[PDB]
RNA sequence: AAUGCGCAGAUACCGGGAGGAACGCCGAUGGCGAAGGCAGCCACCUGGUCCACCCGUGACGCUGAGGCGCGAAAGCGUGGGGAG
RNA sequence: GCCCGGAUAGCUCAGUCGGUAGAGCAGGGGAUUGAAAAUCCCCGUGUCCUUGGUUCGAUUCCGAGUCCGGGCACCA
RNA sequence: GUGGUUCGUGGAGCCAUGGGGGAAUCUGGGCGGACCACCGCCUAAGGCUAAGUACUCCGGGUGACCGAUAGCGCACCAGUA
RNA sequence: GCGAGCUAGCCCUGGCCAGGGUGAAGCUGGGGUGAGACCCAGUGGAGGCCCGAACCGGUGGGGGAUGCAAACCCCUCGGAU
RNA sequence: UGCGAAUGCCGGCAUGAGUAACGAUAAAGAGGGUGAGAAUCCCUCUCGCCGUAAGCCCAAGGGUUCCUACGCAAUGGUCGUCAGCGUAGGGUUAGGCGGGACCUAAGGUGAAGCCGAAAGGCGUAGCCGAAGGGCAGCCGGUUAAUAUUCCGGCCCUUCCCGCAGGUGCGAUGGGGGGACGCUCUAGGCUAGGGGGACCGGAGCCAUGGACGAGCCCGGCCAGAAGCGCAGGGUGGGAGGUAGGCAAAUCCGCCUCCCAACAAGCUCUGCGUGGUGGGGAAGCCCGUACGGGUGACAACCCCCCGAAGCCAGGGAGCCAAGAAAAGCCUCUAAGCACAACCUGCGGGAACCCGUACCGCAAACCGACACAGGUGGGCGGGUGCAAGAGCACUCAGGCGCGCGGGAGAACCCUCGCCAAGGAACUCUGCAAGUUGGCCCCGUAACUUCGGGAGAAGGGGUGCUCCCUGGGGUGAUGAGCCCCGGGGAGCCGCAGUGAACAGGCUCUGGCGACUGUUUACCAAAAACACAGCUCUCUGCGAACUCGUAAGAGGAGGUAUAGGGAGCGACGCUUGCCCGGUGCCGGAAGGUCAAGGGGAGGGGUGCAAGCCCCGAACCGAAGCCCCGGUGAACGGCGGCCGUAACUAUAACGGUCCUAAGGUAGCGAAAUUCCUUGUCGGGUAAGUUCCGACCUGCACGAAAAGCGUAACGACCGGAGCGCUGUCUCGGCG
RNA sequence: CACCUCGAUGUCGGCUCGUCGCAUCCUGGGGCUGAAGAAGGUCCCAAGGGUUGGGCUGUUCGCCCAUUAAAGCGGCACGCG
């Protein structure tokens, strides 16, 4: 049937892109997290 | 007049729609329309706050006047007679003598050709606006503002006209179309007439999908649903109320009244 | 008599206001209409009838099964109104 | 089968602080009537359900029993 | 009306303050646990001020600390596959 | 803090619905009448109308049950301006 | 710091076991080649399957999977010499295609501004935002692999700079326009398709016949200007002018004129058209596939014909159908040795995408997974039509284990003597019936239905006659709808495939709809409609601390809340308790006010504590009202001239004691109540009776035509459900 | 009653398949009879085999219809998912 994931390039960087976290104060420490853990990516890779 | 059908499906059995013979002119003023932002009943957070609203068919606001002084003596003429999407009542498309063009909300006799003007000259005959002090007592008239050039918004709805009782110093008295009486101010304006297509309260919508042509999705009872819900949800089969009838938010909805009752405009109001 | 209303200010009296229905006297055992029926007053639209005159038509009449129209009160439908 | 309530004049019923118990109707005797009613005057019988016990004394207090009424018999 | 203090309304002061009221300039003011009297101690409603104190991303020195299922999740291109 | 890329509602903008049936109003003509109501034809082409693919569903049954499948398959069935 | 257990944790290896499986029952066979090795790779032939697809083209997603060369350890459900796999090399070309140096939509963001302990929330303009608007490229060839991108032919657009000729030029401002629904639809075309006796073409004569107007193949595509043929859009002038937030000569409005179902201007579509390309079968080529020839290929006529185009076309209807720019016009500053407009020349024309899969082995499902995925094309014949079904073209495929065998048993399927629901909870299942035409059709009905009711008859082919259309011309040809009469063959003519079993009678729900994604589709939810109630507009209500927003750019014929649920006839009594509504009095009541009076300390002046009356809101109390507000709606004894029963009486209690109508009911315990009906026989069903354990009127009461994948009962038809099994 | 089983001993009837008991429903053998005969009644021996098809209800049971030699009663986790 019609599963859970239906992939979209533009929703994917619209909804966890990098300018997306930036905005919201949740999303800023997102980041924090990401890097102090040392994430080689902090925003899911996405291809225009 | 109101048109019926023959049951040749049911639900056309007791379909009943408008009559469009006062109607004249199909396509309205092109720069006398805007579009209407359609809410389906959500506020700016993206919450609901109105339920059972949405869809329902696409309309265009037509523009119309409501402070009708801004056109003091000059007169009109009765230009066409359209229906608008929007309200109850008909609109009247006027052709202002110095070249402007107004919508209307046409009341009952009025017809195209006739001149219209507002202003405290004005003679009183339907159509025209002039401040209430100079309306002779014991005439109907509709569009009516509550204070003065805030807007007329009395009397507005298909076949409702107030009607003007007595005189008191700066105010008048009222008779508004829900019998209660109010004091206005003399200085709010007011066309004389009632508001005609006087027999929107005689259509029949028929089926579910012309409730949902309007825009108002189903509705459904706190009876129907759990205590989660509604307060009247749950029981086994059925159940009757089982306390004071009540909203979903929880509060009496026979009886209960909910005006505030320090509200300053109590000063003007006497009767129900 | 009691129910009822009344010091939470009633009845009775004055002033202001709202609203509906019916029209005293005239008025009559009177008038009109085919019947049911019709009553304040004003205007408009309109039916029958009577008389005067002896002018026109020339029996074009009378009645009338069916059909069609009207039909007090009560009653029924959709809206409005609601004082007694 | 398990709990609650009641039983008083011929009928339907009040009542009690433990001592002499009433109401209405019915019925009886008189009155009024030509004669019946309706009306007026006058009249209760009650072993207050059975049985035990507390009492000086029990319809009244207590414990059981017959009877009636009501509610219950759930997960299964 | 509340917070802070050991102080939970308690005999409840002191410090702070949302509301109201609302002074004085040394013979003035605040405090010593309701209050009053005495006897004392301080000088509100302006501000600055090293050191001694805390921590360990980092550097070093040590270990009756581990020794590849242990030791950091990772001794190995791991916050990776 | 992360989620409406599944799902529920709504908003904006686009798109889809083979082919058959039935034959409302309105016309127009004829009748009818003082005038009408109305009646009959022909035209017309309405409807949460009918049959039926796409499309949307999921009625009964059989199969499947470490499946082809963490909801499938076959027959059958509902809606289809 | 000692392990045997914790359905302990990590890891390793067993058992089941050479067992189940190897992933759609669309299907294979042979020959040649290659290689160490071949059922599995290449090639030929034969066979089968899809063909509104299982073929072709877009979009999203994926991201080198594409092409070539060399490979086979692993991945591949077997094998593998093959691959979507390993190594390497190559491959994606645009002024016109998509998107950006254009526009705005919901929404986002957001100068100003408003709000919020902080973080932040709102917000007019502006900005961002697209499968909407705007905008200039068609066709062939070429590569192993790109092509509307390279090449070729023909054709366009914008910027800049020049000439030449025009004109008061000139905005982010004014106006026009863009610009809009659903259903039905005229005419004229185009795509697409069929036919041809005509034009062209290799060839063929088989097996009994046929050298024939024989068979087989093909007969086009793009195309500026100008020309036609359709259609769409649009009135032309002059005066007045207070409106379009300045100004307009423009728009609007008014008054004159001429014009008017047109014309004329435009604008699109279609045809023609310079020129430019293509160009089958078959045959020979060695390609996995393309080439050569056929060829100087022909390139015409007729017919069918869109749902597409002319398109802003037309009619009707109600539920009343985006915006903004480009574009035209107008004027403002500014400038008019500028500028703009019109032609013609030369120059200038950037960024990103472009491979391949793309209904699937490359996307979403852990898999080369029988599932899921939007737009366009989707040929022919026959079947009434059609995108339906059967076959088939182009194209693509045989589903990545095979070989035998011929038990039980299982699945899917075919048939069955006699019987025909006896099966069983139930006709569950399967059968039967099935299209079109014509005849015919009841109760009841809300007059539309019920209806495809029911029940029948016809259906193929041959020859003769024959009526209409459309196109041609009124004529032939080609189509389309038919009508009459003779006859032929079979068991059978919708000869295959697709294609209702029917009636009667109850319950419930009026109806089409909706729901428990994934055990419930229903009598549940919704629904038009009815009633109650609130709400005068900065409305009530909802979200939010707030600003603010929805309500609503609405205004009592409106909006919120509640119940009931088309429609018909109706909806009784109780306001004592609870709720709501109304009560300017009374009682009580908190802070506050007020301080009679008491008290602590002081030598006092004082300072500081309590504190009685009394004045104090809402609420409660109290007095009323209120039933489509929460809710409620009795008992016992007696009595009629046969019994029986009780219209009548007595009396206790209550706020009042259940009216109509229905009733062993989706309610009835006793219960399989009793009676009637159906059946041979009926715990069900239908009709009644009333003793209603424990119906009753908007948690509605009693009915009701039509509707139902709802639930019950009966019958006809027909059957492997069954007697009861058998064969395949 | 609460002894095994609550880190699970699937629970009524039907269907299929049976098997055993005998406290025998039929058939076989017998005693007594208030047994003339025929048909019964009641007790004894006997478990070899037989013990029907339908209406109703989920029913077991039961009641009916039509027969029969007869339409037996029980047990096996109220035998057997
Ligand atoms: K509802
Ligand atoms: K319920
Ligand atoms: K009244
Ligand atoms: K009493
Ligand atoms: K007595
Ligand atoms: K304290
Ligand atoms: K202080
Ligand atoms: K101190
Ligand atoms: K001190
Ligand atoms: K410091
Ligand atoms: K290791
Ligand atoms: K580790
Ligand atoms: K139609
Ligand atoms: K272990
Ligand atoms: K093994
Ligand atoms: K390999
Ligand atoms: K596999
Ligand atoms: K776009
Ligand atoms: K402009
Ligand atoms: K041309
Ligand atoms: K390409
Ligand atoms: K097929
Ligand atoms: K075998
Ligand atoms: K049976
Ligand atoms: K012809
Ligand atoms: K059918
Ligand atoms: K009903
Ligand atoms: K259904
Ligand atoms: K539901
Ligand atoms: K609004
Ligand atoms: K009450
Ligand atoms: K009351
Ligand atoms: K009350
Ligand atoms: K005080
Ligand atoms: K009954
Ligand atoms: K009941
Ligand atoms: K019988
Ligand atoms: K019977
Ligand atoms: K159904
Ligand atoms: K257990
Ligand atoms: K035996
Ligand atoms: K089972
Ligand atoms: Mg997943
Ligand atoms: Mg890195
Ligand atoms: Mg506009
Ligand atoms: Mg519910
Ligand atoms: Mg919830
Ligand atoms: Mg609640
Ligand atoms: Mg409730
Ligand atoms: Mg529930
Ligand atoms: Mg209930
Ligand atoms: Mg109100
Ligand atoms: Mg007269
Ligand atoms: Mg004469
Ligand atoms: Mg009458
Ligand atoms: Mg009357
Ligand atoms: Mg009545
Ligand atoms: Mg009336
Ligand atoms: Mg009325
Ligand atoms: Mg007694
Ligand atoms: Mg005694
Ligand atoms: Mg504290
Ligand atoms: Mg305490
Ligand atoms: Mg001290
Ligand atoms: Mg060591
Ligand atoms: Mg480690
Ligand atoms: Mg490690
Ligand atoms: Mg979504
Ligand atoms: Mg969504
Ligand atoms: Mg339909
Ligand atoms: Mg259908
Ligand atoms: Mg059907
Ligand atoms: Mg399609
Ligand atoms: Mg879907
Ligand atoms: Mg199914
Ligand atoms: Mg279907
Ligand atoms: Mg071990
Ligand atoms: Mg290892
Ligand atoms: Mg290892
Ligand atoms: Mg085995
Ligand atoms: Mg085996
Ligand atoms: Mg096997
Ligand atoms: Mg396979
Ligand atoms: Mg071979
Ligand atoms: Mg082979
Ligand atoms: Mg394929
Ligand atoms: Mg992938
Ligand atoms: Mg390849
Ligand atoms: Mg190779
Ligand atoms: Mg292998
Ligand atoms: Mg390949
Ligand atoms: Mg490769
Ligand atoms: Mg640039
Ligand atoms: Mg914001
Ligand atoms: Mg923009
Ligand atoms: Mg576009
Ligand atoms: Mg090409
Ligand atoms: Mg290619
Ligand atoms: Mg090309
Ligand atoms: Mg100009
Ligand atoms: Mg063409
Ligand atoms: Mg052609
Ligand atoms: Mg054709
Ligand atoms: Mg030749
Ligand atoms: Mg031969
Ligand atoms: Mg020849
Ligand atoms: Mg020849
Ligand atoms: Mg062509
Ligand atoms: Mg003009
Ligand atoms: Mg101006
Ligand atoms: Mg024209
Ligand atoms: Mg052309
Ligand atoms: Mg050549
Ligand atoms: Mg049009
Ligand atoms: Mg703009
Ligand atoms: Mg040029
Ligand atoms: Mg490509
Ligand atoms: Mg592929
Ligand atoms: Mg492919
Ligand atoms: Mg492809
Ligand atoms: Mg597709
Ligand atoms: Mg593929
Ligand atoms: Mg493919
Ligand atoms: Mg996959
Ligand atoms: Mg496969
Ligand atoms: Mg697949
Ligand atoms: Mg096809
Ligand atoms: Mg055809
Ligand atoms: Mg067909
Ligand atoms: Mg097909
Ligand atoms: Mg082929
Ligand atoms: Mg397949
Ligand atoms: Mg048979
Ligand atoms: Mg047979
Ligand atoms: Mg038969
Ligand atoms: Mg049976
Ligand atoms: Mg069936
Ligand atoms: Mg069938
Ligand atoms: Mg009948
Ligand atoms: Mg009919
Ligand atoms: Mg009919
Ligand atoms: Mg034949
Ligand atoms: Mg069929
Ligand atoms: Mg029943
Ligand atoms: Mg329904
Ligand atoms: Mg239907
Ligand atoms: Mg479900
Ligand atoms: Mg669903
Ligand atoms: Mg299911
Ligand atoms: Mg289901
Ligand atoms: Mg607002
Ligand atoms: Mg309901
Ligand atoms: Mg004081
Ligand atoms: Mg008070
Ligand atoms: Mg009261
Ligand atoms: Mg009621
Ligand atoms: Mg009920
Ligand atoms: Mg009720
Ligand atoms: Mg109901
Ligand atoms: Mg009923
Ligand atoms: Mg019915
Ligand atoms: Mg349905
Ligand atoms: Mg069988
Ligand atoms: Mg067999
Ligand atoms: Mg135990
Ligand atoms: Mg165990
Ligand atoms: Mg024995
Ligand atoms: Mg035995
Ligand atoms: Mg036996
Ligand atoms: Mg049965
Ligand atoms: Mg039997
Ligand atoms: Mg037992
Ligand atoms: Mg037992
Ligand atoms: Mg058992």
């Amino acid at each position: 049937m019609k599963r859970t994931w239906q992939p979209n390039r533009r929703k994917r960087a619209k909804t966890h892109g990098f300018r997306a976290r930036m905005r919201t104060p949740g999303g800023r420490k997102v980041l924090k997290r990401r890097r102090q853990k040392g994430r080689w990516r902090l925003t899911p890779a996405v291809r225009k | 007049a109101v048109k019926k059908f023959k049951p040749y499906t049911p639900s056309r059995r007791f379909m009943t729609v408008a009559d469009f013979s006062e109607i004249t002119k199909t396509e309205p003023e092109k720069s006398l329309v805007k579009p209407l932002k359609k809410t389906g009943g959500r506020n700016n957070q993206g919450r609901i706050t109105v339920r059972f609203r949405g869809g329902g068919h696409k309309r265009l606001y037509r523009i119309i006047d409501f402070k009708r002084w801004d056109k003091v003596g000059i007169p009109a003429k009765v230009a066409a007679i359209e229906y608008d999407p929007n309200r109850s009542a008909r609109i009247a498309l006027l052709h202002y003598v110095d070249g402007e063009k107004r919508y209307i909300i046409a009341p009952d006799g009025l017809q195209v050709g006739q001149q219209v003007v507002a202003g405290p000259d004005a003679p009183i005959q339907v159509g025209n606006a002039l401040p209430l002090r100079f309306i002779p007592v014991g005439t109907v008239v509709h569009a009516v503002e509550l204070e003065p050039k805030k807007g007329a918004k009395l009397a507005r709805a298909a076949g409702t006209s107030a009607q003007i009782q007595g005189r008191e110093g700066d105010y008048v008295i009222l008779r508004l179309p829900s019998g209660e009486l109010r004091k206005v101010h003399g200085e709010c304006y007011a066309t004389v007439g009632a508001v005609g297509n006087a027999d929107h309260k005689n259509i029949v919508l028929g089926k579910a999908g012309r409730s949902r042509w309007l825009g108002r999705r189903p509705h459904v009872r706190g009876a129907a649903m759990n205590p989660v819900d509604h307060p009247h949800g749950g029981g086994e089969g059925r159940a009757p109320r089982g306390r004071p009838p009540a909203s979903p938010w929880g509060w009496q909805t026979k009886g209960l009244k909910t005006r505030k009752r320090r509200k300053p405009s109590s000063r003007f109001i006497i009767a129900r």
